[PDB]
Formats: structure tokens, C-alpha cells, sequence
RNA sequence: UGGAGAGUUUGAUCCUGGCUCAGGGUGAACGCUGGCGGCGUGCCUAAGACAUGCAAGUCGUGCGGGCCGCGGGGUUUUACUCCGUGGUCAGCGGCGGACGGGUGAGUAACGCGUGGGUGACCUACCCGGAAGAGGGGGACAACCCGGGGAAACUCGGGCUAAUCCCCCAUGUGGACCCGCCCCUUGGGGUGUGUCCAAAGGGCUUUGCCCGCUUCCGGAUGGGCCCGCGUCCCAUCAGCUAGUUGGUGGGGUAAUGGCCCACCAAGGCGACGACGGGUAGCCGGUCUGAGAGGAUGGCCGGCCACAGGGGCACUGAGACACGGGCCCCACUCCUACGGGAGGCAGCAGUUAGGAAUCUUCCGCAAUGGGCGCAAGCCUGACGGAGCGACGCCGCUUGGAGGAAGAAGCCCUUCGGGGUGUAAACUCCUGAACCCGGGACGAAACCCCCGACGAGGGGACUGACGGUACCGGGGUAAUAGCGCCGGCCAACUCCGUGCCAGCAGCCGCGGUAAUACGGAGGGCGCGAGCGUUACCCGGAUUCACUGGGCGUAAAGGGCGUGUAGGCGGCCUGGGGCGUCCCAUGUGAAAGACCACGGCUCAACCGUGGGGGAGCGUGGGAUACGCUCAGGCUAGACG
């Protein structure tokens, strides 16, 4: 069945497209500990209906573009930037770990 | 290859009596009955406390040297025994005992195992009618091991089977001295066999 | 088209085929679509030919084309007997 | 010193020229139609559109276009023509365009 | 049903710790040795270069001819010309040449694996169902005539058939635009308008066969997409402009920046982007008690490639190993303008290498292409050949033989050992010689029947006069390593830190069980050793299963980001977690059982499993999440 995923909209600076961050949890194959890895999906939002901070369902779809095979199925829960926050920061720390400038 | 060579020296090294000759092994000429000490220029010297290894080696070498089987064949049987269900030691002895060349010896068609081997290779034996000349052929419970009809009139088979008139046969077998045939009733139980061998040590030798 | 034929499986001088449904283009001993029987040309045992005639009829009903030998074997097992 | 299947190469070349030609026609008329429609010439543009439609379906009879390739072309054609017309309007000869 | 440890740091000890050995394995190679058979297996290096032969054709029941030949006609005869027929040759036309066979270069990727999606798709031949095939027109080879070239081959003119091409018709139907209905991504229906069909051949010739057209469906095969999984280096940290997305096009069977205009300014990254290295992936395989480690040869599946790079044509399908075009490197031909070619098909040659086979037989069998069929093609395959390369089976003899020959070796010089071993005696009788001699092969076809069901008959064997059965019948290959400890097996002589051994510890400088020989002994046996490499032992990368005061190991200290982790009570949710059912988990392999070759190796049949993932249903203790509460943590 068309895979359905739930996630948070972390970007919407694109036309009719939003970025959804989907987390997942599983037992490390050798160390057991439940670890939590995640991935971002560019989902189709033709009505520009979804905004930053929405937790949405996403459904496997027919290609809309390269790098874009999912459509926003529906809104699960509105606004909640606490999630958008983790992301933004986790990305900001990247500056402070190379050779140039950054923030601690 | 099945060895082929001085067999009494094998008795002398194992210190026990193996019957690689049938008669003579019951006679005051048995060598074991007049030189129970190992062969070679040191047979009469003071034996040194054997190593745990030596003990296991000597013990297995004894059991194998009894059936005249190759270390190759021998090892394969043991592995097969180890795989099968039930006490490995016994199952091992059952298989070793299910070898036609051995069964032909048990039914007294031959004086020794090495003789029963030749009697098989040369067709003088039969299994359920059809002849078999594979010393390693595995007799199953219910089979009938007989002498080849064309062979029933052999100076050697005459003697051997005559001498059988009167002798007893293993509880797992059953001879018929008249028709020159017998049957493998069932796999011999450990108790039925009275070999001067501690199969327990053997299983350990292959554990190393 | 898809066929019903014999795939070789025994050993040298010891042939044992498998009556099989496969695409005509596949190598003979390759991935078949279904096994519907077997055949021992040397009748080494009382059971030298078995054919799932209910299944044979199915494939035949969908286009499967049998070899002349496969057909011969299927017939022997009453695949076409309409009596 | 070789295979008489050089024949397939000869055949291919004729088949190639045969296709190339059927298509050139299709394109040329297709444009002609789109152009007339764009200029408001309805009766004229539809008239030509039908040839195009016919040539396309015909090309599909054999292995020139075949498939849904014709379908695709007819579609894109009738759409561009119907739309270009509607920007002045009045589909006269009511050629291939359905009511 | 599954888990052994030992040697070596010290005067001695305990610990830490590395090193080494014993086991199993290999597409092996090397040394000494080498008898038979079955099965399997054999360029691991130069994806280097290749002589030669063969490796993909087939239809005359689609069509018209040329050449060679025979026969029969029209005439009073010749000439000229009509018809029938045999051989042969290509040509036009069709189906196949996209399979089968080879390789592993490239590739760290939706390539592969596993599970899903396609309302975003195609599928020749095969099957089922519905409908149909009326009329007309045309061209190019062949052939004929002429020009050009050394050749390859080429330019021009002329005639001609068709299941070749085209036009009109018929419209079951189908396609397209617009509308409406259901349905929900482009799915199904309906209406008007437009557009779209066809090929004939064979007869046992007036009724069948083979074939043709359109459409719906099946079946098989395939495209594209998505989740998760897939090595090393962070002494690679930032990467990106078709880049990320949008609108409109183009393109395709089809989605998509796949491509193109134009607009936006995005996308990716420590959960490792980008870069560098290495590498086809899998079923499996080897090892291991397991977890795991290593691996991907044979066989089966997928992918990629076909001298190197790029490209499209034809077609249901190719961007095409034995098709085409261009560039490059190379080999060959050249009358110097210009041509020909590609073994990673089978066999073979050459080069490289420690190392990897026959220029074999057959198309009898299974499978494939074309054909109505007869049949043709098939280096696919079925066989044989070579190589102990591996596995299994087998032989070199069996029984009797001295308080024990000789020779040889020790010796307390009494005697001890090789040893019942030998010679001998009797018995059997591998090899070899005769006779017989096979399964694999019954279909296709023909006859009857209805070209069906059913029944009947005929042909056909490479392997091979092989397997195997019967008769006769000789007593007739044994080697290799080791013997100081680990490690099973000891003495003399020789040598004198020499010659040498050596896996680790070490051994040899005058009486060495350690070097060399001999006698004796242990191990294994058509083999035995060696080298190399993988796992093991090694809980020595420790998840199972380790450590850091002094053995290697605490960061010089704080502050703090991400992240990891989180006190007590109640409630909702049910993501983790657990349960049930279900689908998937090819075959081979592995396990068990029965069975076929006299056994076994090998093989057949059957059975049992299986983690993971999809779907439906359920549980809610713990973890998570949301909501509320608390005060024992923390803070004030
Ligand atoms: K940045
Ligand atoms: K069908
Ligand atoms: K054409
Ligand atoms: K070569
Ligand atoms: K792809
Ligand atoms: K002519
Ligand atoms: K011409
Ligand atoms: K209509
Ligand atoms: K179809
Ligand atoms: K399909
Ligand atoms: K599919
Ligand atoms: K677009
Ligand atoms: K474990
Ligand atoms: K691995
Ligand atoms: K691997
Ligand atoms: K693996
Ligand atoms: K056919
Ligand atoms: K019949
Ligand atoms: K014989
Ligand atoms: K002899
Ligand atoms: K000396
Ligand atoms: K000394
Ligand atoms: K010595
Ligand atoms: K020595
Ligand atoms: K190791
Ligand atoms: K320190
Ligand atoms: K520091
Ligand atoms: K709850
Ligand atoms: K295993
Ligand atoms: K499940
Ligand atoms: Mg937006
Ligand atoms: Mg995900
Ligand atoms: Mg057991
Ligand atoms: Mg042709
Ligand atoms: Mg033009
Ligand atoms: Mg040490
Ligand atoms: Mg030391
Ligand atoms: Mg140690
Ligand atoms: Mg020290
Ligand atoms: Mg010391
Ligand atoms: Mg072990
Ligand atoms: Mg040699
Ligand atoms: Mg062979
Ligand atoms: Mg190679
Ligand atoms: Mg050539
Ligand atoms: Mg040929
Ligand atoms: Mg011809
Ligand atoms: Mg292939
Ligand atoms: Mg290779
Ligand atoms: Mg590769
Ligand atoms: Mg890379
Ligand atoms: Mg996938
Ligand atoms: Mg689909
Ligand atoms: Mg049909
Ligand atoms: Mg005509
Ligand atoms: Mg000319
Ligand atoms: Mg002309
Ligand atoms: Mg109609
Ligand atoms: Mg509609
Ligand atoms: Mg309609
Ligand atoms: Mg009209
Ligand atoms: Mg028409
Ligand atoms: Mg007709
Ligand atoms: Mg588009
Ligand atoms: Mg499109
Ligand atoms: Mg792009
Ligand atoms: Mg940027
Ligand atoms: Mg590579
Ligand atoms: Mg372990
Ligand atoms: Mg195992
Ligand atoms: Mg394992
Ligand atoms: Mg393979
Ligand atoms: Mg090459
Ligand atoms: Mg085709
Ligand atoms: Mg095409
Ligand atoms: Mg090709
Ligand atoms: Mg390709
Ligand atoms: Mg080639
Ligand atoms: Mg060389
Ligand atoms: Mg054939
Ligand atoms: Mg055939
Ligand atoms: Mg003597
Ligand atoms: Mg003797
Ligand atoms: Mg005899
Ligand atoms: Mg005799
Ligand atoms: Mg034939
Ligand atoms: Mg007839
Ligand atoms: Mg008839
Ligand atoms: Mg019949
Ligand atoms: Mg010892
Ligand atoms: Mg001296
Ligand atoms: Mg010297
Ligand atoms: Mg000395
Ligand atoms: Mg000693
Ligand atoms: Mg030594
Ligand atoms: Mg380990
Ligand atoms: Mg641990
Ligand atoms: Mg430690
Ligand atoms: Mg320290
Ligand atoms: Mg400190
Ligand atoms: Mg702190
Ligand atoms: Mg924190
Ligand atoms: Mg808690
Ligand atoms: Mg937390
Ligand atoms: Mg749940
Ligand atoms: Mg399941
Ligand atoms: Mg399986
Ligand atoms: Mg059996
Ligand atoms: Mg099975
Ligand atoms: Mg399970
Ligand atoms: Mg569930
Ligand atoms: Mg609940
Ligand atoms: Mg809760
Ligand atoms: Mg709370
Ligand atoms: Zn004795």
C-alpha cells in the first residue's frame, strides 16, 4: 500500500512544496538500544495549504518532480515550532564545527 | 589402501589382543601370548607415563585397527554417528558393526575381518540374493547375508562354515550353517559387543 | 509464449526432468514459473512419472504450449482424456 | 565473409525513410493547423486539423507511431487548436472538434 | 544436542600482554610419490593481442526471376513462341537475429536485497471472447542496359510480383477534443463531432487448414516509483546552479529538471553531505557453541559490459557481443585515392603468471529459432578427452607359517630388535582374454477415428561394443611427513657455534633423542608434505563477552550546544514492545525420512522448517507522547 508517513513541516520556502521531517525508532541491529534516526521529505502542497510547524501525514505518490514523490495527505496537529526549533538549531550548530565561524 | 602389512605388531603396540588373524590368535604362537611388549628396539624398556593425548590416541587407534578401516572412512563414520540421534559412542559401534565385511566375519564365513574383506571383494558373498563386493556396504536390519552359490563349494568356505556347526552367533545375528547364510536381526546394542575399547575416550579424541 | 516443458535435473547418465511451466525464452534449467510434475526416462522406480493434471489443464487453458515430449507425457497421465 | 542478414540493414533503411516521411507530413500539417487556428481562421484550421488527425491515426496503423503516441499527438493538437480558436472563436466546419 | 587448550617475559611467583602452535576450509600452486573407477571441477594474472574452423537462421503453403537440365504443345517444316517439371542462386517479403552462450571492466547506485506502488505504463508469438476482410491505385530489387573503382563497393537508365506501399469504403469496435454521470491522481460509463481496419496462401477445393484486421480480456515478460538494508578513510567538512521548487512546453509506452523556455531561491550535510579508496549484488559458501567473522568460484536470480568513447536507426522489444554511423588506439589490404577487422561464443594460438584442458564426438536426448509438415539450423546442450584439483568407492592379497633364516641395527657380548615379517604351503584371484550386450526412445509422422479424445504401426543412440551379465584367469604399485617441548614416536655413528635446523620456545663450540645418515618407531596412505589465503583458538574491538590508581588507557579545569538518559500518582492515545491470523520468504543448498546407481560420492521423491517485510485483528505492564496532579530530585 502507498506508504504513509507522519512528520513536521520544517521548510516551506518552496512553491507548492513543503519539507517534512519524519523520525523513526528501531533497535540497533547489534547493540539493541532503541535509536532514533530521521529523514526529510519534500511533499506536494499545491494549495500552499500547509505552514511551518504542522505535523502532517504524507503519502507515497506518483512523481511530481525529481526529489519529490510524496503528497501531504492531511494535517495531524497544527502549530508547534518546538520541533521546527530542534531542527533549526541542530543545523545551526553545523557552523561551529569546521574551520570558519559559528555559535556554541 | 586398507593398511596391508604386519598385523601382530599392532596388537603389541596396543598391548591388547586384536584378532587380525582368526586362528593362531587363539594359539600359543599369537606373539601377544609371548611378547606382550610393544614392537621395535624399545619394546622392553620402561614405558613413560602417557599423556592425556597419547591415551586417547592409542585408544582410538585400537578401535580402528580392530576393524581394519581407514582413518578416512573411520572418521566419516564417527561424524555420521555424531550427527545422528542417540549416544554417539554406541551409534558409532553400531555402524562399524553394520559393515558387510565385518558381518561376514561375525557369521563365521571367514576366520578374520581381513579375510571376510577379500571374500566380499571377490564376490563370494551375497545380500538378499544380489551379490555385493563392497566391504563397506552397510547391512541393515532384516537383510540376509549368504555365501555365493557358485562359491559354496570352496575348500575355504567348506572348513569355515563346518567349524560353525556348534558355535554360537551374536544376539543380533542368526546363522544357518546348512544353507550357508544368516541374518542381521538388529543393530548390536553396546552390551552385545565386548570390545577392549572405551568408546568414551574416542569421542574425546575427536573433540580436541 | 509460455510453455510446459522438461527441465533437466538428475546427473550425468542419470537424467531426471521436471515437467515445468516457464517462459519460452528462459534457459531450460532456469527459473521456472511452476513445477507440475516430474519424469524419469529410465523408469528406475515404480513412480517414474507424476503430473498435476488439474494444474496442467490450468496452464493449457491459458496458453501454455507443451513440448512434443511434454505433451506425450501429459497425455500418458490423462491430461487430454475427455472420455 | 559474412551473414546475409545484412538484409535487415537494407530493410531498416527503407523502413526508416518510410517513417521519416510519414512524420514530416504530420508535423507540417499539425503546425499549419495550429497556425490557422491561432489566426482565427476556424473553418480553414479545422479542415486541416482533420487531415492531421487522419495522417496520425494512419501512421499508427503500422509501426511508425503506433501506440498511445498518436493519441498523445491528436490530443495536444485538438487542444491547441480548440484553445487558439477561442480567442476570436466560432468553430465553423465543426471538423473534428466535438460540439 | 552445544563451548578442551598449550608453548614463550622470571632465580622462582601471580597478573597484564603480544607472539606462536593444535582444527576446519580453498577454483590452488610447488616438492617427493603415483594403480583403477564414478561424480564434480579447472586463466584467480593481461576487460592483453588473436591465425584457423565452427558458433543464427529458417520459410517455395507470401512473390517474381536468373543460370543449368529434361519433357510436352502451337507450324507442312524451320524459326519464333506457350506449358509442365528437376537442380541451383540469390533477390523482394516474413518470423527469428533483443533468446540462448561469454565476462565482471565499470558501478557504493533504487545497482542489488526485501517489501510495496503504477488513477503514470508497454508486452511479438500463445489462449479466450466479439466483429470483420468490398473496390481501386502504386513503387523498388531481382533481371536488363550503361558509367566509376586496384579493391571494398558504387552512380545512373529501364521492366516487374506479392502476405511490399498507398487511396476510397464498411465501424463490431477503438482513438482524440468538449459535456454529463459514477469513481477518485490520467479508473469506468455516456452523448454529439472528427479520425482509424485488413492479405492472402494451401488443398484430400467448394469445406476445411495456415494466415490477415479492429477491439475486450487472460497469460508471460518488462519499464518507472517508493520504505528499509548494503565496505574503508573525517589526516575528505562543508557541497550544489538544472542546482531545489513552480508555470508552460518538448519527449516517452509512462511519471519525473528527463530536456527546454520563463519565474522563484532554493536543495543537501556530523543521523557524515562533498571528496578519496575499494568493489558487480543476492540465494548461498567457509568457519564458529552461538553471536559473529570472512567470502560471492561452480549452480540459480538480478545488474553491467562486448577494443576505448559517443550516437541513433529498425523493431513488440536494442541504443543491439557475431547490426549500422562518427572519433580514437591497434592489426591487415592498398594501383597511396581508399578500404577490412574486433573470440569477455566453442576449441585453439600467443603474452603475462606459481597456475588453469581437446583446434574431440553427436544433434540420439532436453531446450531454442523458422516451417502446415517433411525438415533445417543450434560449439545451447548431451557425451567423450586431459589434469589425484576435489569428493566417494576400490586394489597392491587371504589363511597357515620358528621359544624365531640370512642381511641389517643395537648389546651388559648372555642376548635384544626388524617379525609371522620373509622364504615357503594351501586358497581366492585385480588386471587381462573370450561370449552376450543395455536403459536412456516415444513422440513428431502415417492409418483408423472427427487433423480432437481414443486406438494402431513405423523410424530414430553421440555416449559405445561403453555399463552391466556369463566363462576363463595371474599373487600382482607404495609412498610421504614426522620422532627436544607444545605433539604420538629413540637409539648408534658421523659432525664440533662448523655443516646446518628452526612454527614458537630454541638446537650445534667433542660423546646432540633438536644438524646428516642408519636401525627402530609414531602418523597418514594414492597420496603425503610445503607455501599462500579465510574462520577458529583470540572474552586479543569483548552485543553475547574486556578494560583505564601503580600493567596500555581519565580529557589540565570549568561553562555549556546537540545528543543520550529521566522522581511519584491518574487519564487518553497505542509509536516502540508483545500476541493472533494472513501474505511473502523461487529453485538449488542446508536438515529429516524413504528411494535409484551392487555401496558411497552423486541423484530423485517427500516432509520440516525459517529471520525480515506487507495486511487485518488484539493487549497496555514497561518505554514514548499528550493532559492533569504531587513534593522525596533541583531551584528559590
Ligand atoms: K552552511
Ligand atoms: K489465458
Ligand atoms: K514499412
Ligand atoms: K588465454
Ligand atoms: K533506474
Ligand atoms: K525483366
Ligand atoms: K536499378
Ligand atoms: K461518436
Ligand atoms: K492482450
Ligand atoms: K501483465
Ligand atoms: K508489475
Ligand atoms: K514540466
Ligand atoms: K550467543
Ligand atoms: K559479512
Ligand atoms: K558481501
Ligand atoms: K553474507
Ligand atoms: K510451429
Ligand atoms: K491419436
Ligand atoms: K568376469
Ligand atoms: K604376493
Ligand atoms: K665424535
Ligand atoms: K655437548
Ligand atoms: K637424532
Ligand atoms: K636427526
Ligand atoms: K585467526
Ligand atoms: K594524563
Ligand atoms: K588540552
Ligand atoms: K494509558
Ligand atoms: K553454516
Ligand atoms: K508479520
Ligand atoms: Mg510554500
Ligand atoms: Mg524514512
Ligand atoms: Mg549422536
Ligand atoms: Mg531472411
Ligand atoms: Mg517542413
Ligand atoms: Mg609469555
Ligand atoms: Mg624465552
Ligand atoms: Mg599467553
Ligand atoms: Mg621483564
Ligand atoms: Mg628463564
Ligand atoms: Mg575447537
Ligand atoms: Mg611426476
Ligand atoms: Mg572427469
Ligand atoms: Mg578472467
Ligand atoms: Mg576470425
Ligand atoms: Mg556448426
Ligand atoms: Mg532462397
Ligand atoms: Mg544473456
Ligand atoms: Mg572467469
Ligand atoms: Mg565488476
Ligand atoms: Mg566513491
Ligand atoms: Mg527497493
Ligand atoms: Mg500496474
Ligand atoms: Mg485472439
Ligand atoms: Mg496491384
Ligand atoms: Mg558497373
Ligand atoms: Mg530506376
Ligand atoms: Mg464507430
Ligand atoms: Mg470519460
Ligand atoms: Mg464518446
Ligand atoms: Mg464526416
Ligand atoms: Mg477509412
Ligand atoms: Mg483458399
Ligand atoms: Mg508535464
Ligand atoms: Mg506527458
Ligand atoms: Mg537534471
Ligand atoms: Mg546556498
Ligand atoms: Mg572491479
Ligand atoms: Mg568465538
Ligand atoms: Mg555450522
Ligand atoms: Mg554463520
Ligand atoms: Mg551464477
Ligand atoms: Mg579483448
Ligand atoms: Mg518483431
Ligand atoms: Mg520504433
Ligand atoms: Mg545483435
Ligand atoms: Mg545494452
Ligand atoms: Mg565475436
Ligand atoms: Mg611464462
Ligand atoms: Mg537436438
Ligand atoms: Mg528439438
Ligand atoms: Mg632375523
Ligand atoms: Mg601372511
Ligand atoms: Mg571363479
Ligand atoms: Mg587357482
Ligand atoms: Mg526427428
Ligand atoms: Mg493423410
Ligand atoms: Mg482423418
Ligand atoms: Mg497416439
Ligand atoms: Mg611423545
Ligand atoms: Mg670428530
Ligand atoms: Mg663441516
Ligand atoms: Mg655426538
Ligand atoms: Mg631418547
Ligand atoms: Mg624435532
Ligand atoms: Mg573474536
Ligand atoms: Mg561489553
Ligand atoms: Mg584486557
Ligand atoms: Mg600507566
Ligand atoms: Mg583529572
Ligand atoms: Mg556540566
Ligand atoms: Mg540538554
Ligand atoms: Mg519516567
Ligand atoms: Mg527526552
Ligand atoms: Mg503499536
Ligand atoms: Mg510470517
Ligand atoms: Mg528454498
Ligand atoms: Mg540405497
Ligand atoms: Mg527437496
Ligand atoms: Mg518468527
Ligand atoms: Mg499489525
Ligand atoms: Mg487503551
Ligand atoms: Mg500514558
Ligand atoms: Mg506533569
Ligand atoms: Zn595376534
Amino acid at each position: 500500500p502507498k506508504k504513509v508517513l507522519t512528520g513536521v513541516v520544517v521548510s516551506d520556502k518552496m512553491q507548492k512544496t513543503v519539507t517534512v521531517l519524519v523520525e523513526r525508532q528501531f533497535p540497533h541491529p547489534l547493540y539493541g538500544k532503541v535509536i532514533k534516526r530521521s529523514k526529510k521529505y519534500l511533499a506536494h502542497d499545491p494549495e500552499e495549504k500547509y505552514k511551518l510547524g504542522d505535523v502532517v501525514e504524507i503519502i507515497e505518490s506518483r512523481p511530481i518532480s525529481k526529489r519529490k514523490r510524496f503528497r501531504v495527505l492531511r494535517l495531524v496537529e497544527s502549530g508547534r515550532m518546538d520541533l521546527v526549533e530542534k531542527y533549526l538549531i541542530r543545523r545551526q550548530n553545523y557552523q561551529s564545527l569546521s574551520k570558519r565561524g559559528g555559535k556554541a | 589402501g586398507r593398511y596391508i602389512g604386519p598385523v601382530c605388531r599392532l596388537c603389541r603396540r596396543e598391548g591388547v589382543k586384536l584378532y587380525l588373524k582368526g586362528e593362531r590368535c587363539y594359539s600359543p604362537k599369537c606373539a601377544m601370548e609371548r611378547r606382550p611388549y610393544p614392537p621395535g628396539q624399545h619394546g622392553q624398556k620402561r614405558a613413560r607415563r602417557p599423556s592425556d593425548y597419547a591415551v586417547r590416541l592409542r585408544e582410538k587407534q585400537k578401535l580402528r585397527r580392530i576393524y581394519g578401516i581407514s582413518e578416512r572412512q573411520f572418521r566419516n563414520l564417527f561424524e555420521e554417528a555424531s550427527k545422528k540421534k542417540g549416544v554417539t559412542g554406541s551409534v558409532f559401534l553400531g555402524l562399524l558393526e553394520s559393515r558387510l565385511d565385518n558381518v561376514v566375519y561375525r557369521l563365521g564365513f571367514a576366520v578374520s575381518r581381513r579375510q571376510a574383506r577379500q571374500l566380499v571383494r571377490h564376490g563370494h558373498i551375497t545380500v538378499n540374493g544380489r551379490r555385493v563386493d563392497l566391504p563397506s556396504y552397510r547391512v541393515r536390519p532384516g537383510d540376509e547375508i549368504a555365501v555365493a552359490e557358485k562359491s559354496r563349494n570352496l575348500e575355504l568356505i567348506r572348513q569355515n562354515l563346518e567349524a560353525m556347526k556348534g558355535r554360537k552367533v551374536g544376539p543380533w545375528l542368526s546363522l544357518d550353517v546348512e544353507g550357508m547364510k544368516g541374518k542381521f536381526l538388529r543393530l548390536p546394542d553396546r552390551e552385545d559387543l565386548a570390545l577392549p575399547v572405551n568408546e568414551q575416550l574416542v569421542i574425546e579424541f575427536y573433540s580436541r | 509464449m509460455v510453455k510446459i516443458r522438461l527441465a533437466r535435473f538428475g546427473s550425468k547418465h542419470n537424467p531426471h526432468y521436471r515437467i515445468v511451466v516457464t517462459d519460452a525464452r528462459r534457459k531450460r534449467d532456469g527459473k521456472y514459473i511452476e513445477k507440475i510434475g516430474y519424469y524419469d526416462p529410465r523408469k528406475t522406480t515404480p513412480d517414474w512419472l507424476k503430473v498435476d493434471v488439474e494444474r496442467a489443464r490450468y496452464w493449457l487453458s491459458v496458453g501454455a504450449q507443451p513440448t512434443d515430449t511434454a505433451r506425450r507425457l501429459l497425455r500418458q497421465a490423462g491430461v487430454f482424456r475427455q472420455e | 565473409r559474412n551473414l546475409s542478414a545484412l538484409k535487415r540493414h537494407r530493410q531498416s533503411l527503407k523502413r526508416r525513410l518510410r517513417n521519416k516521411a510519414k512524420k514530416s507530413a504530420i508535423k507540417t500539417l499539425s503546425k499549419k493547423a495550429v497556425q490557422l487556428a491561432q489566426e482565427g481562421k476556424a473553418e480553414e484550421a479545422l479542415k486541416i486539423m482533420r487531415k492531421a488527425e487522419s495522417l496520425i491515426d494512419k501512421a499508427a496503423k503500422g509501426s511508425t507511431l503506433h501506440k498511445n503516441a498518436a493519441a498523445r499527438r491528436k490530443s495536444r493538437l485538438m487542444r491547441k487548436v480548440r484553445q487558439l480558436l477561442e480567442a476570436a472563436g466560432a468553430p465553423l466546419i465543426g471538423g473534428g472538434l466535438s460540439a
